[PDB]
């Protein structure tokens, strides 16, 4: 019984390495998708100084 | 409009996470199901070869 | 705009739909899932008793 | 040994637990911050207009 448990307990461990591992990649997009915003907002600040 | 694109751009990507969080439960709950099953058949074997 | 909004709509239509779809699934598969783990623990008990 | 690996691995799901809902909140968190940031920048449109 304790290896059955063991076993199945390493496979749902395995299945939440993976569901980070996906988490953690579309958290990266979302950085990246602010950090342009970021310098977007940089630019407009420099067209607001030019007016 | 442009506030309920906004809105609806939102609530409908967090739709596709909630969709692909559940696909991948899909899989790790049909190949565990698909196992256990497997196991059935196995102890049914065993119990009928010990009775 | 508007086009674009229509788009948008359908897409989060389709993604609500599936969404019910797999968490139905997903409730079926969980109920057979448990009854399989008691199921299970039931033959490893007459496993006990006749080995 | 099977006992302790098992233990071993409980406690490696719990902590991949706490951190999934760990990266949740960030994420949140920052999602809010690209909402606040997009009221920024629906401000400085509007002041953009007005010079």
């Amino acid at each position: 019984t304790a290896i059955e448990r063991a076993d199945q307990l390493a496979k749902s461990a395995v299945a939440q390495e993976k569901a980070l591992k996906r988490a953690e990649e579309r958290a990266q997009q979302l950085r990246a998708r602010l950090d342009a915003m970021q310098e977007a907002q940089d630019q407009v600040r420099r067209d607001s100084a030019t007016h | 409009i442009q506030a309920e694109e906004r809105e609806v751009s939102a609530r409908l990507a967090a739709a596709e996470t909630a969709l692909g969080e559940s696909d991948a439960r899909r899989q790790t709950q049909d190949a565990a199901l698909e196992d256990n099953a497997l196991e059935i058949d196995r102890l049914r074997n065993a119990l009928l070869q010990s009775d």
